[PDB]
C-alpha cells in the first residue's frame, strides 16, 4: 500500500523483496518526527532481544547480513551504551562478524561511536581501534585462528588481553592448550593502519591528494578503491586482462588511468568504473604513468623501450609530443611542480629535464660522480622532487644524491649504510626527511643535511616493494610483497630500542630453566635473564656466527675476519684462535668434552685442532665440497657435503667406517630416530631413504614425494615417518616393515596460501602421541586420524634453528624480524 | 622449447639481471653461464642469499620449470624479485635457450 501512495519504493530480486526509501523522504520524516527517535530504537531493539539472541544468529536467514550491520547503530542512536558495551566488547561477536564481514566495518563502528561511551571506556574502545587495525590482514581469511590465542599476544593493560586471558583460564583441562607471552611487552610496536583487500602483491600503492581514498594496483590486475581510514571496500575495478605497471592519483582524483603488459593505456573513472578514453600507440609496455599536480593543463608523461618520450594530452584523442633519446629504458619518467617542465630519469646513466611547452632540449645531465675505482656506469632508480621546487634528490648506487638543476653538477650528497644498494627512494616536503628501502625488507629514514641515522623501519613480513609519505606531515605509507598497505607514523617509529638479532639466537640451559642468549646487531651480543627483565650488553667486534659450548663454561664463535675465535665465559680478555682454512667457517662443534674442537668450511678439509695444546690433525675426505656435520651420541662424527657424500669420522684420526650416497645433489643434515644408532636417515631432497647400517647402501627407499624434501622426522616410540617438504607441507606417514600406510594432507583445498611454506627442525611431544611441526606458523599434528592444534601464530615467514627446552614446555624461538619470541606452559 | 623466443625472454626479463654467456660478469643476478649441473648459488664474485645457497638442487629443465613459474616459491627468501612466470612455453622457451647459451 506504500509502494501504491508512492511513499516507499520496491525492489523486486530473490524470494524475498526489498524495500527502501528515497533520500528527501529520509530527510523529510528526519525534520517531522525527532523527539521520538529514541522511542523507535528502543523499541526495535527491545524486540530484538525478545526474539532473537545477540550471539545466536543463522546466516542462512534472510535477515542477517542487515543486523550483522546495523545493530550497532540502532543501539547507538538509543543512546544505550550499556548493551552496547555488552555487544561490542564481546569476544564472540567479534569473532562472527570478522568471518563473516571482516574487520573495516567494525572499525569504522569502533571510531564512530566512541563518543558516547565513557571515558574509562575510551581506553578499551582504543585498544581494539589498534587491535583490529594491526590484524588486518590475519582476521577473516580462512584457515582461521582463535581469537583468545590472538588477544594473549595483546599487552596487558590492553582490556582484549584481559579478556583472552580471561576466557583463556576458563577453558581448562581442554584440548586448547594456550600460551603466554612475558617478551612482548617490551616489543611489537604498536601501528597506525594494517589493510590487506589483496589476494595477490601490490605494485603500487598511494594516498589521495585530499587524503580520503586509496586506489591500489598489483599482481591481482584488479584496481581496488577502498576508503584509507577504517578500510572499507568501496569500489573493485577490473583495470586490464594483464598486469598493470603503474597507477596514480590525477589532480582532482576524478581521473585514474592505468597502464599494464598488454600495452594499452585506459583511463578509468574513480565514481563510474567505465571507459572514458582510452590511447593505444606504444609498441612497447609503459613504466612511465604520472599525472598533473595542477588544474592549468593536463598531460601524461610516458616512455618505454622505443627511445621515445611521449607526452599525452588527455584533452585530445592523440599525443601531444614525441621526443628523441634515452638509447635505453626509462624507468622513472615524472612532472616537475610546474606543468612547464618534464624530468625524465633512466638507469642508463642519463637524466633529462625537457620543456613541456617549448618541446625542445632544456638541459642534460650525465653523472660521473659515482666512482668505480669497462666504462662507467651509473644506474638511476628513482627521482623525487624537493619542497622548495628546485632540488632534485636521487638515489644512485650504494650512495644518495642531491642535484641542483642551476648547477647541474653535484651540489650535495648524504652516504648509505655500508655498500649495500639502494632499491628505492622518496622524500617528504615536510621537516625534510627522506626514507630509503635498501636491503632485506629495510625503510630507513634519514635527513638532510644531517648524515645521522634517524630511524629505521621494521616488522614487514617482506623487503619493501615501496614506500609513500602521507602529505599532511603527520605519516607515511608502506607497502611490500606482503600483499598488505599499511600506515605508519613518522615521530613513533622513530622511536628504537635497537632489538635487532640478525642470523641467530642462542638458547642456554640452567637446569630445568632456560635463559636467553641474543646475538647483538650493533656489537656482539645482549644477554637475557630468564623470567626478569635483566639485560648484560656485551660489546666486541662483529660476528658472523655464535655457537655456545657444551657444560658451559665457554663459547665459540666465528668471525667475518676469518678463522674461529673461542673466547672464556669466565674471562672476555682470554681467547684463543688460529689461522686455516680461508673459505668462510659455517659449523663450530666440540666433542663431548671441552677439547678437541671439530670445525669446518667450504673445502675438501675439515680440522680437528686441539687447544692448550696446540695439536693440528687435518682430515681430508677429497672431495669437491663440505658442508656441515653433526656429533652422534658415540665419539663418531657424522658428516654431510654438497656431492651427497654422508661420512663416519672419528677424533684425532682420520677414518671411514661407511659411505652413503642417497641420491644426487645436496644433502641436507641427517635424520635419527634417536632411540638407537642403529637406524639412520637423511634428506637428498628427492626421496626419504634409510638405513641401518646393514650395508654401505641404504636399505629401505621412500618415493612418496619426489617433487621436493625439505626435512623428515623419526618420532621416538613410534619411528612414525613425518616429511617436511620445500612447500612447507608436512606430511605423515607410518613406518613399521620401512613401506608406506596410511595418508594425509596438510595442504588446504581452500586455495592458495599467502605467507607460509617454510619449514627447518621440527620438535616431540613428551607424551610422544602429540606432535609439533611448522608450517610457516606453529602447528601440531597427532597420529591416527586428525592433528592436534593448528593454535596461534609465527609471524613472519623464514625461521632458523628452532629451538625447546628439554622438559618440553617452555619454547624459544625467532622469526625473519629478529625478533625474541618466548613461550611459557602454565595450567 | 624454442630457442629465438628463449633469447627474447632473456634479452627483455633476463639479460639485464645477468649473463648467460661464457666469462659472463656477475650483476644484480648472477651470473648464469654454466647453470645446469651448477647447484643454486654456487658462483663466485657474486653473493647468494643463504636461502639461495642452502637450496643446492640442480638447475634444469623442470628445476626451472619449477622455479620461473614461481621464483619466490621454489626458492624462498631469494633476493630474485619476479611475480613468477606463468605461462610454460615462455619457460620452456627462455631454458632452451639458456642451454644454448650456458653451454657455449
Ligand atoms: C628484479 C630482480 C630480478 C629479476 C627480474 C630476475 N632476476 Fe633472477 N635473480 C635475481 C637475484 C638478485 C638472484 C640471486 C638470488 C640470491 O643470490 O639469493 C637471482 C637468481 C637467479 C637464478 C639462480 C642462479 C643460481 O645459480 O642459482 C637464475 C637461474 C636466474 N636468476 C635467472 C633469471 C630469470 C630466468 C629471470 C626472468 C625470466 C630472472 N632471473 C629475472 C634477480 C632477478
Amino acid at each position: 500500500e506504500f509502494v501504491n501512495k508512492s511513499l516507499l519504493f520496491c525492489d523486486r530480486n530473490g524470494k524475498s523483496f526489498r524495500y527502501y526509501l528515497h533520500d528527501l523522504q529520509v530527510d523529510f520524516l528526519t525534520e517531522k518526527n525527532c523527539s521520538q527517535l529514541q522511542d523507535l530504537h528502543k523499541k526495535i531493539i527491545t524486540q530484538f532481544q525478545r526474539y532473537h539472541q545477540p550471539h545466536t544468529l543463522s546466516p542462512d536467514q534472510e535477515d542477517c547480513m542487515y543486523w550483522y550491520n546495523f545493530l550497532a547503530y540502532h543501539m547507538a542512536s538509543a543512546k544505550m551504551h550499556k548493551e552496547l558495551c555488552a555487544l561490542m566488547f564481546s569476544l564472540d561477536w567479534i569473532k562472527a562478524k570478522t568471518e563473516l564481514v571482516g574487520p573495516a566495518h567494525l572499525i569504522h563502528e569502533f571510531v564512530e561511536y566512541r563518543h558516547i561511551l565513557d571515558e574509562k571506556d575510551c581506553a578499551v574502545s582504543e585498544n581494539f581501534q589498534e587491535f583490529l587495525s594491526l590484524n588486518g590482514h590475519l582476521l577473516g581469511r580462512q584457515p582461521f585462528p582463535n581469537i583468545v590465542q590472538l588477544g594473549l599476544c595483546e599487552p596487558e593493560t590492553s582490556e582484549v588481553y584481559q579478556q583472552a586471558k580471561l576466557q583463556a583460564k576458563q577453558e581448562v583441562d581442554n584440548g586448547m592448550l594456550y600460551l603466554e607471552w612475558i617478551n612482548k611487552k617490551n616489543i611489537t610496536n604498536l601501528s597506525r593502519l594494517v589493510v590487506r583487500p589483496h589476494t595477490d602483491a601490490v605494485y603500487h600503492a598511494c594516498f589521495s591528494e585530499d587524503g580520503q581514498r586509496i586506489a591500489s594496483c598489483g599482481a591481482d590486475k584488479t584496481l581496488q578503491v577502498f576508503k584509507a581510514e577504517t578500510g572499507e571496500k568501496l569500489l573493485e575495478i577490473k583495470a586490464h586482462e594483464d598486469e598493470v605497471l603503474c597507477c596514480a592519483f590525477s589532480t582532482d582524483d576524478r581521473f585514474i588511468a592505468t597502464c599494464s603488459v598488454d600495452k594499452k593505456v585506459k583511463i578509468w573513472n574513480s565514481m563510474t568504473g567505465e571507459l572514458v578514453h582510452t590511447y593505444d600507440e606504444h609498441s612497447e609496455q609503459v613504466n612511465c604513468c604520472h599525472f598533473t599536480n595542477s588544474s592549468h593543463h593536463l598531460l601524461l608523461a610516458t616512455g618505454s623501450s622505443d627511445c621515445f618520450l611521449k607526452l599525452w594530452d588527455l584533452n585530445q584523442k592523440e599525443c601531444r609530443n614525441t621526443m628523441f633519446g634515452h638509447t635505453n629504458s626509462v624507468n622513472h619518467c615524472r612532472f616537475s611542480p610546474d606543468d612547464k617542465l618534464l624530468a625524465s630519469c633512466s638507469a642508463d646513466g642519463t637524466l633529462k629535464l625537457w620543456d613541456a611547452t617549448s618541446a625542445n632540449e632544456r638541459k642534460s645531465i650525465n653523472v660521473k660522480q659515482f666512482f668505480l675505482n669497462e666504462d662507467m656506469e651509473v644506474i638511476v632508480k628513482c627521482c623525487s622532487w624537493s619542497a622548495d621546487g628546485a632540488r632534485i634528490m636521487v638515489a644512485a648506487k650504494n650512495k644518495i644524491f642531491l642535484f641542483d638543476i642551476h648547477t647541474s653538477g653535484l651540489l650535495g650528497e648524504i652516504h648509505t649504510g655500508h655498500h649495500s644498494t639502494i632499491q628505492y627512494c622518496d622524500f617528504s616536503p615536510q621537516n625534510h626527511l627522506a626514507v630509503v628501502a635498501l636491503s632485506q625488507y629495510c625503510v630507513e629514514l634519514w635527513n638532510t643535511d644531517s648524515r645521522s641515522k634517524v630511524a629505521d623501519c621494521r616488522g614487514h613480513l617482506s623487503w619493501v616493494h615501496g614506500v609513500m609519505f602521507s602529505p599532511d606531515g603527520s605519516s607515511f605509507l608502506t607497502s611490500s610483497d606482503d600483499q598488505t598497505i599499511r600506515l605508519w607514523e613518522t615521530k613513533k617509529v622513530c622511536k628504537n630500542s635497537a632489538v635487532m638479532l640478525k642470523q641467530e639466537v642462542d638458547v642456554v640451559f640452567q637446569e630445568n630453566e632456560v635463559m636467553v642468549l641474543a646475538v647483538d646487531h650493533i656489537r656482539r651480543l645482549q644477554l637475557i635473564n630468564g623470567r626478569t627483565g635483566q639485560i648484560d650488553y656485551l660489546t666486541e667486534a662483529q660476528v658472523s656466527c655464535c655457537c655456545l659450548s657444551p657444560h658451559l663454561q665457554y663459547i665459540a664463535f666465528g668471525d667475518e675476519n676469518g678463522a674461529i675465535e673461542i673466547l672464556e665465559l669466565v674471562n672476555n680478555r682470554i681467547f684463543q684462535s688460529r689461522f686455516q682454512h680461508k673459505k668462510t667457517v659455517w659449523h663450530i662443534q666440540f666433542t663431548a668434552d671441552e677439547k678437541t674442537l671439530i670445525s669446518s668450511s667450504d673445502d675438501a678439509e675439515i680440522q680437528v685442532w686441539n687447544w692448550q695444546l696446540d695439536k693440528c690433525i687435518f682430515l681430508r675426505g677429497h672431495q669437491e665440497t663440505v658442508k656441515d656435520f653433526r656429533l652422534l651420541k658415540n665419539s663418531r662424527l657424522l658428516s654431510w657435503s654438497f656431492d651427497g657424500t654422508v661420512k663416519v669420522w672419528n677424533i684425532i684420526t682420520g677414518n671411514k667406517e661407511k659411505d652413503f650416497v642417497c641420491h644426487q645433489g645436496t644433502v641436507l643434515s641427517c635424520d635419527i630416530s634417536h632411540d638407537a644408532t642403529k637406524f639412520s636417515s637423511t634428506s637428498a631432497d628427492k626421496t626419504a631413504k634409510i638405513w641401518s647400517f646393514d650395508l654401505l647402501l641404504p636399505l629401505h627407499e621412500l618415493r612418496g614425494h619426489n617433487g621436493c624434501v625439505r626435512c623428515s622426522a623419526f618420532s621416538v616410540d613410534s619411528t612414525l615417518l613425518a616429511t617436511g617438504d620445500d612447500n612447507g607441507e608436512i606430511r605423515i606417514w607410518n613406518v613399521s616393515n620401512g613401506e608406506l600406510l596410511h595418508l594425509c594432507a596438510p595442504l588446504s583445498e581452500e586455495g592458495a596460501a599467502t605467507h607460509g611454506g617454510w619449514v627447518t627442525d621440527l620438535c616431540f611431544s613428551p607424551d610422544g602421541k602429540m606432535l609439533i611441526s611448522a608450517g610457516g606458523y606453529i602447528k601440531w599434528w597427532n597420529v591416527v586420524t586428525g592433528e592436534s592444534s593448528q593454535t596461534f601464530y609465527t609471524n613472519g615467514t623464514n625461521l632458523k634453528k628452532i629451538h625447546v627446552s628439554p622438559d618440553f614446555k617452555t619454547y624459544v624461538t625467532v622469526d625473519n624480524l629478529g625478533i625474541l619470541y618466548i613461550l611459557q606452559t602454565l595450567e | 622449447g624454442d630457442v629465438e623466443k628463449g633469447k627474447k625472454i632473456f634479452v627483455q626479463k633476463c639479460a639485464q639481471c645477468h649473463t648467460v654467456e661464457k666469462g659472463g660478469k656477475h650483476k644484480t643476478g648472477p651470473n648464469l653461464h654454466g647453470l645446469f649441473g651448477r647447484k643454486t648459488g654456487q658462483a663466485p664474485g657474486f653473493s647468494y642469499t643463504d636461502a639461495n645457497k642452502n637450496k643446492g638442487i640442480t638447475w634444469g629443465e623442470e628445476t626451472l620449470m619449477e622455479y620461473l613459474e614461481n621464483p619466490k616459491k621454489y626458492i624462498p627468501g631469494t633476493k630474485m624479485i619476479f611475480a613468477g612466470i606463468k605461462k610454460k612455453g615462455e619457460r620452456e622457451d627462455l631454458i632452451a635457450y639458456l642451454k644454448k647459451a650456458t653451454n657455449e
